[PDB]
């Protein structure tokens, strides 16, 4: 596999560092492991593809060295060169994309296609260099055991989830109390209503709580928290818990009462934040917990008196919310997010190819069902797919 | 400036200094050397030192 | 090239007259048919290469060295088939020898062969400097055959305890590599792969069409290749058979060992040398098998290797120039007859 | 034009590797490259400017080296390469800053300025270098005819459009049925609302459709999708299609029924989701179809009977819809975005000093009526000028 | 300090480059610079934590340089090698956190800690190499005075701010007149409301206008400008001014009129935008002032001329708003953003070892009260904070 | 590729410069070039063929060469070289004919056919030669990625369009308002009628105008504009919109007045000509734009004014119009003209041969539909397919 690595950032600080002009000196150093490349591969034989929709592509190896003679370069040196290169580009494409489909419940870290198994050969080791594509700078730390690392920008943690959860209610749907929400991606919006304003709650106050499980543990997350939940901030007609009907939401807007965040971690509050809007930041949690409450104006002007009667009908529902967005954090797994195109390059190269489901992989490599039952061996295949994925992107977008 | 002579008869000279020399433009030289004194003003002010 | 210093003396009329060289390539392709007559040249440009080839000097004193090498070598110890490992000798020569030959060798483009001596093992284990720098490319495919075979078998194999079943080989391509696939110590894995290949990356066209097939950077002034070379060597003393052979053996390699510090220094000087003296040659120059050989008496290559000091020896400007001059020439002759023959048989035609 | 990449990677690399301190061997290999440079240069004589309030500076070279000795650097060696380095950066600013302004109907994708033309000369290809910076790496690519790409973080694809299509009105505007939506950035949200909660509509259901065509080609894109539009979620007074009066809009939202989304590739369904909310990949297409339903309730509890009687007046209009985001896509041709600054750039230096309008571009760089009419020559311009951008930017933010 | 940024990028360039199986060569130039290290180090002593929970370990040096086994590395190579980096990276990850959580008033731009104040001795100096990580590559540029620069994407210059301002009320709150709004990160809603609708105003147009003032500079902005401000457009209860009472608040809304967009820069309007909707550059200002207004619809259908009577109670709020959202910009003083993990990682290593809350940074490093009063003192502590926390993350994540 | 091209003109250069009688000296220059070839072919082979009804054919070579040895020709010397290249024309004929069918989206630029992918191999680029014939000299500028451009006499720009649109009508089509049109190849024809002659317009003037939006641009462009349609001048009796009946159209021709012809390059005017008939030239435009008016006759003798009541039945119907003709220009892109017999060369070879539609190009390469939907992929394989026919045309007609 670091293999495999190698063969890219060789080619690209080629197609890169090689052109008509520049001094040899400046490549020397690079020249050189080139050249070691060709003759270890020249002589071998190789056979990709074969799944799917995929062709089968076989090559071999027979080519010339470099000129390690001249002083500068003349254009003629590259094109030579060039011709060559483009030979191992179109290759790696075929090499990446034929083990970017393959999965594995046993052994889903692991290589499988016949072209990899065979790069981890021995014989080829005599290839390695220059690991500081961040992908494969961790998958090493992880081979030794040890503390690895991603970073992402608005994460996609929450597997999609909009629903409601009546605490009071009846058949008319007429005196309701509750919370609804929406958990996708990096985001939460949760909201508290209660269509009778608290009018017979101890203390005029109706408590709220929203608790959100990651799959995965976040370290190091910078988050916007928000009073309010504009989604749930409109006139809805939603149906009923068991589907045989539907309710009317008509909400009015009230602020969140002692808002509380918590971050925890195994159970233990890690961090916690009392009515903070704005920037926050949570150093290391699996579960969110979000409560707030509803509390009755004390003082009504007769406009909002209006609102909320002694009596019903209720027709207009005080509700509170909250809004929290995680826009960076660092997993220790691999995770999709809003920046990096690993899982559209896996899930484009298997659509593309007609890739059949497999075993690990929910149907077309699905996020949320993937994120939702987050399995070891799914993990596992996630990030060994990820990271070829990377180690194609530095030549092929 | 400057330029360091045992870098320079180490270096084999690089007309840098045939040039500078030619084409007049102020500068130092550095390391061990012979000096030489003299009297008689006049040399000075026939600025025999160029 | 710093090292060496370049100025102007003399001015120029705008009289300034001159007649264009006319250095046109090959323009016939002897390098696929006319073997006869490659040879021919191959020769020539040879000899003309040792006159050329600056000649060595301060080297450490023959009888010194020969003597603290039978303190060392354990020369009569059983053993029968004494006296054949220092016919070795008249070194203040063999190296200037085996030196000069070598260059020219590679410039002209010749392919030679070894006044090998099985026997001595010694001998031998310098054979492995050779390959370690010199491209095999360019050696008789069957030279390199015993050679290689003589130290396989004779030597690592069964020192090193591994294949006891010494090595039974008919004809497949590269006896001396395959040895790789079945080798369980890194450091002599690596000797091996480099060595099959060096091919003596047969690519360039510098200064304007220059074919001159050139030689790793690495070899160049990388020198590592020794060092690992060396590095090798330093993990080779082990069982097998009697006493007085590892003994002997292994001394003798730790000679090469020692003065690894300087043999890089050889490294250096050929790199230079090669890569220097070539830049004058007009004439390309295509790698084939020529028909004749020129014989390396391992004799001489062992005296240069552990026999150099602090030396430091390279081309005389004018001696350099000469060079150029020449084959300047004898290209302009031959281009030139060339044009005097076509013209004439065309003529002859119509 | 590679030319000048170089210049700047030379600077970067130096105005960093060159400090007090460190050790020769590590920048052996560079101060070569640098002073290969010096030569090259001394004896030629530029000039910059002259459009606009853009100030003609003239330049001369001519300087001498640097030593090659010493293990490690003494303070004294940085300082007098440091103010030969400052005089290349002020340089190179003005070169940029020339070539970043002038457009050219034509060879729009050719060099402009007497600054730049003179550097394509062959004499100066002598300086190439480490062409590894994204932009450049791209710029080769397409200059040798071949397959482009980058990489974008909430793209800047639809040219803003905020609007409605009445399907059915009457002067009155009483009941309508239609779709209003915004396109703008990376987004789409898009509504449709029947007044008449589909009483007489076949199977009580009204189909909507909403369809945008990509200016260019997004592949690998990761996708939102959430149901809802939040923007057409609350009451609006509306201006009429013909601008001659105001009609009123008072949603009330339901689930969008039968959502189906297709990402299509020259009229070939390339990717299609069926009520699939959350993250999506679309791998490779130009246009976007949003079909999505409103269906009348068929059981209503009495205060959602009470939103939609048999006859009108219509007071309470139903309404679904849907939000789409790309977060992350490659285009082959260059694009604004949330994350890079070229545009920005761009649009910036020719702002400040003072740039007159010319034949290529909108006035004001506008994004919206560039992308609108992204002509070839456009796209040209643009390329050049955003990869100028990004050199620029290598040494000077 | 530079000195710490090397033994870094040392380690990284190191436990990345180094692997079994690369041509010695192609780490010829940096297996030195490594060494140089071990000698300049090992004698010498150090002092790490000292302070709240974090741990006092006491560090020493005696080490064994480098081999150089030839032609590509044997596995025994690295393992001794990797045994001897993971020692410095332990020390290190020691040396930043406790350097990481000292500030000073007086000169809390320079080295705290015995650990660091050591460092910035002589005698080490012979380090300092490849400064191109962005951060010590503007700390530099900042040392002698010049032009710094950084990149971010959704900045984080707005400090929290929810609030309204009532032009026109009285005790019911019955017929109010106004803005309210929300500044947070890199965005702005505001909306301007009018109960009446503008029945009395001259040209029945109602002015509005919202002036944010930003705690510095922002260059190169990428700006979004959308009509409508959803965040208000909903229902809501509101708290009176005093706190004595709430009122109601029914908005209803309209097209903002007349939009003008001015960034300022000291008072001078820098960049001016008339109802520009969509992507838009600002290139240097310190102020955005939003004007807009609701004009009073001349022409109304039935339903809009029911909202809006000639006289009291005025039961549907006409509003209307703007929402601006800073994509991405430039910023010469450090800032949080949507991307940078700078903030978390600072703020979290303060967190987990229970460090004191000190004379510089506000509770908790909460953004909102650090840039709110971003003092120079708060500025240069975090620079020198974030810069530390850059260079860990080159290693631990 | 280019080397195909060579093949030819060496062939061409051969049939013609090569003769009984001439002398040597005239094609010495020539012969060594054709030799040369013989070379590099001989011991390789090919294969053509296999698609559709195209038979498959083997081709081996194994030939002598030129005896470069005579002064003058001799009538042997010809028959001897004559029967050498009726081989190769039999032969380039079945290669072009091959590459001439297959069609591809991903890469439909490259080459397809074992034929030809086999040529544009290293080896035998030692043959290109003479590349003045102005397809391949564009093919190469094209690479290169540099300005183009061809020449056409009545280009085929337009696809075909014949309609209506009826600005004014009722269900007895007796009193209509509208333009009807024919836009096809190079030319342009469109009326503008008003049954009711203006009586109750605005200054008794009814504005008309007809946009057509070009599929490509054209440059250089010299045209012929005239007054009147002749095409819709007189009666018919055509379909309604709907298709549900049939309009009676009784036409009489009055001058157009108020013309108004603008070529509009991406909105923006770029030549604009007001009533001028006549040769007209248009430098470069995507659209043309026609504007005219029907302006009631303000004096009419007894004969003009009874075809015009005041009241229906309106029985003579008023109609002006505009006749526009493309006789040449230059475009980026192929495109087929009233000269050239690229299209007609390929559209045959495929005919002929009974190819299959394939996944490119629309059934029966229709000019319509191809230039309707003239995407990169097709015009990509249109160029590579109309240079290939080119090259067959030189020598095989
Ligand atoms: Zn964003």
């Amino acid at each position: 596999m670091d293999v495999l690595y190698s063969l890219s950032k060789t080619l690209k600080d080629a197609r890169d560092k090689i052109v008509e002009g520049t001094l040899y000196s400046n490549v020397s150093d690079l020249i050189q492991q080139f050249n070691q490349m060709i003759i270890t591969m020249n002589g071998n034989e190789f056979q990709t593809g074969g799944i799917g929709n995929l062709p089968i592509r076989n090559w071999n190896f027979d080519f010339g060295l470099l000129g390690t003679t001249l002083l500068n370069l003349d254009a003629n040196y590259v094109e030579t060169a060039r011709n060559t290169i483009d030979y191992f580009v179109d290759f790696v494409d075929n090499v990446c994309m034929d083990e970017m489909v393959r999965e594995s419940q046993r052994n889903g870290i692991a290589p499988q296609s016949d072209s990899l198994i065979k790069l981890s050969g021995i014989k080829f080791k005599r290839i390695n260099f220059d690991n500081s594509s961040e992908y494969i700078e961790n998958w090493n730390l992880q081979n030794r055991r040890q503390r690895t690392g991603f970073t992402f920008h608005k994460p996609n943690i929450f597997p999609y989830s909009a629903s409601f959860t009546l605490n009071r209610s009846q058949p008319a749907h007429d005196n309701l109390m509750g919370t609804m929400w929406l958990n996708a991606g990096s985001e939460i919006q949760v909201a508290g209503f209660d269509y009778s304003c608290a009018i017979n709650a101890p203390a005029n106050t109706q408590q709220f709580e929203h608790i959100v499980q990651l799959r995965r543990v976040l370290t190091t997350a910078t988050i916007t928290l928000l009073p309010d939940a504009e989604r749930f901030s409109f006139p809805r007609v939603i149906t009923s818990a068991d589907g045989a009907t539907t309710w009317y939401f008509n909400p009015v807007i009230l602020r969140p009462n002692n808002v509380e965040i918590e971050f925890l971690l195994n159970g233990q509050i890690i961090n916690t934040y009392q009515a903070r809007f704005g920037t926050i930041i949570a150093r290391n949690f699996d579960t969110i917990r979000l409560s707030f409450q509803l509390m009755r104006p004390p003082n009504m002007t007769p406009a909002v008196a209006a609102l909320f009667p002694n009596a019903q009908p209720f027709e207009h529902h005080a509700t509170v919310g909250l809004t929290l967005r995680i826009e960076s954090a660092v997993c220790e797994s691999v995770l999709a997010d809003a920046s990096e195109t690993m899982l559209a390059n896996v899930t484009s190269v298997r659509q593309e190819y007609a890739i059949p489901v497999g075993p690990v992989f929910p149907p077309g490599m699905n996020w949320t069902d993937l994120i939702t039952n987050y399995s070891p061996s799914r993990e596992d295949n996630l990030q060994r797919v990820f990271t070829v994925a990377s180690i194609r992107s530095m030549l092929v977008k | 400036q400057q330029i360091n002579l045992e870098e320079l008869m180490r270096t084999g000279d690089y007309a840098q200094i045939t040039n500078m020399l030619l084409n007049n433009q102020p500068v130092a030289l550095v390391g061990a050397l012979p000096f030489v004194t003299d009297s008689s003003v006049i040399s000075l002010i026939a600025k025999l030192d160029a | 090239d710093v090292n060496y210093i370049l100025n102007m003396d003399r001015n120029l009329p705008s009289t300034a007259r001159y007649i264009r060289p006319n250095l046109l390539q090959d323009r016939l392709n002897l390098h696929d048919n006319f073997e006869s007559l490659w040879d021919t040249i191959t020769t020539s440009n040879y000899i003309l290469a040792r006159s050329v080839v600056p000649d060595l000097k301060e080297l450490v004193s023959t009888e010194a060295q020969i003597q603290k090498m039978s303190q060392d070598l354990q020369l009569e110890a059983l053993t029968i088939q004494s006296e054949t490992q220092f016919l070795t000798g008249i070194n203040s020569q063999a190296a200037n020898d085996c030196f000069k030959t070598l260059i020219a060798a590679m410039l002209s483009q010749r392919t030679m062969s070894l006044d090998f001596v099985t026997t001595n093992y010694m001998s031998l284990i310098s054979g492995m400097w050779l390959l370690t720098v010199v491209p095999n490319d360019m050696f008789i495919r069957e030279s390199l055959v015993a050679c290689q075979l003589a130290i396989v078998n004779t030597i690592i194999y069964p020192a090193f305890g591994m294949q006891r079943m010494h090595y039974r080989n008919g004809d497949p391509q590269t006896p001396f590599q395959i040895a790789e696939q079945q080798i369980q110590n890194f450091q002599v894995a690596n000797w091996l792969h480099f060595v099959n290949n060096n091919q003596f990356r047969q690519v360039v066209i510098d200064g304007v069409l220059n074919q001159v097939l050139n030689d790793n950077i690495r070899d160049g002034h990388v020198i590592n290749q020794l060092m690992e070379a060396l590095m090798q060597l330093s993990r080779q003393q082990f069982p097998t058979m009697p006493v007085d052979y590892k003994r002997s053996i292994q001394r003798g390699i730790l000679l090469l060992s020692n003065r690894l510090g300087q043999l890089v220094d050889l490294t250096r000087l050929l790199a230079y040398n090669y890569e220097t003296l070539m830049a004058c040659v007009t004439m390309n120059m295509q790698h084939v098998q020529t028909l004749t050989t020129e014989k390396l008496q391992l004799t001489s290559v062992t005296s240069l290797c552990m026999l150099i000091g602090n030396a430091t020896v390279i081309p005389s400007p004018q001696t350099l120039f000469h060079y150029y001059n020449v084959n300047v020439n004898f290209h302009s002759n031959y281009n030139e007859r060339i044009n005097d023959a076509v013209a004439i048989i065309t003529a002859a035609n119509r």
